[PDB]
């Protein structure tokens, strides 16, 4: 009789912009609502609960959801999203008064405003004795992504997002490599949209 | 910690009987034992208000629970299959939804034990044309050939940890996907400005903790033990 549902497993947000996670409940009666977040590798920490008591609460680092019995929602918002906000977050109710379940989770991807991007694609050669390297695709902005490997011996890696604190400077990268003769790193991403402007140095 | 939960990692062979332990020190009378996987969130195994009270949740096909104290809830699989790969949570609550998780445990089964590999690790050195058009240098890892899928990876830059520059995947990828005990893969990057990297004295490693087998189990292969160990890669910083 009693659920709770997130929808969307991974969800993005503009960096500065509003955050929004959205949770519904199925409970006829009001639920007790809590929202908690997972960093990587680590446990759960709660961010705020509604407990019958006021139903605009109010959480850590500006974290706020309003409960909306009419709308049977309780939706977890920021005012503005930052690189450390990525992180998974689950909203949870109380069910049969003895017990918390949890919603599926949704995962939280801020997207780096690059004001200046400088798309690229480098060969990375091994530190030790090699005829080994790698392809570093870099500095590309939020509308390339990365596409998986065509050659099922050619791998390459999700867009990651790095945050460089020395000069305050993010940015996103994909890593591909392959054990093959004639894998050249200006053929690497051929299956991703690259912007027109990539610059591929020889 | 009020909440303590034992193992905090641990590979297993199918078919073996495996306990985890959770204790508290606030004695509330409600504990609870969850597994997380992706996608799925915390599902609740079993739980228990009181010592010989026990309640089953969702999913507690092939698991068994004691309540043995007021303190303690253990957690057994029976008979440890591969789907019971997962992340288990045990948790505590007052009387009113007040709870308190364990740490974690992550627990992997695999079907054999002879699939067992520790990674290999290299780094690769930044881009000279990268330096040049950016006056950044990204340096990558690449850990690879290792199973079961159990692994932290970490940079150290002059003996000491970081975390800016550090972007590594969520997730390693199956190096041969077609398999059911393919071996996997993982990269990082950490980007430093130019000037850091083209000073000699700077010192750069990428450490893979893996965790494998124990003293305890057999070995039977004329390649190395594939026990739970660091494997890492450096390099030295260098001008031009």
């Amino acid at each position: 009789a009693q659920s709770v549902t997130q929808l969307g497993s991974h969800v993005s947000v503009s960096e500065g912009a509003l955050v929004l996670l959205r949770c519904n409940y199925s409970s006829s009666v009001p639920p007790y609502l809590f929202w908690y977040v997972q960093y990587p590798n680590q446990g759960l920490q709660l961010l705020l609960k509604y407990t019958s008591a006021a139903t605009l609460v109010k959480g850590i680092n500006g974290f706020e959801a309003e409960f909306k019995k009419s709308e049977t929602s309780f939706h977890l918002t920021k005012p503005s999203a930052h690189m450390s906000d990525a992180a998974e977050y689950f909203c949870a109710v109380s069910e049969q008064d003895d017990k918390i379940i949890f919603g599926k989770g949704t995962r939280l991807h801020i997207l780096p405003n690059i004001q200046n991007p400088d798309p690229a694609v480098y060969q990375l050669r091994d530190s030790k004795s090699s005829d080994k390297s790698v392809c570093l695709f870099t500095d590309f902005d939020s509308q390339t992504n990365v596409s998986q490997s065509k050659d099922s011996d050619v791998y390459i890696t999700d867009k990651c997002v790095l945050d460089m604190r020395s000069m305050d400077f993010k940015s996103n990268s994909a890593v591909a490599w392959s054990n093959k003769s004639d894998f050249a790193c200006a053929n690497a991403f051929n299956n991703s949209i690259i912007p027109e402007d990539t610059f591929f140095p020889s | 910690a009020d909440v303590t939960q034992t193992p905090r990692n641990r590979i297993t062979k199918t078919g073996k009987r495996i306990m985890l332990e959770c204790s508290q020190t606030k004695g509330h009378d409600r504990m609870y034992w969850y597994r997380q996987d992706p996608g799925l969130g915390l599902r609740l195994i079993y739980y228990s208000f009181d010592v010989k009270d026990i309640n089953k949740g969702e999913i507690s096909d092939g698991y068994s629970v004691s309540r043995q104290a007021q303190a303690k809830f253990s957690l057994s699989l029976e008979s440890a299959i591969p789907n019971q790969t997962a992340l288990y949570f045990c948790a505590t609550s007052d009387e009113s939804y007040g709870y308190t998780f364990g740490s974690g445990t992550r627990l992997t089964v695999v079907e054999d034990l002879n699939k067992v590999s520790p990674p290999e690790v290299a780094v690769f050195e930044p881009s000279e044309a990268e330096i040049s058009h950016t006056q950044k240098a990204t340096l990558v890892c690449l850990a690879t050939g290792f199973y079961p899928d159990h692994v932290e990876l970490s940079w150290w830059v002059n003996g000491k940890e970081v975390h800016s520059g550090v972007c590594t995947d969520p997730q390693p990828l199956k190096e041969q996907p077609a398999l059911n005990d393919s071996r996997y893969s993982l990269s990082s990057r950490l980007r430093v400005s130019a000037t850091f990297w083209q000073n000699p004295r700077n010192h750069f490693r990428c450490q893979v903790q893996f965790y494998g087998l124990s003293e305890n189990d057999e070995w039977t292969q004329d390649r190395a033990k594939p026990v739970t160990q660091i494997v890492s890669a450096e390099a030295w910083g260098r001008a031009d």
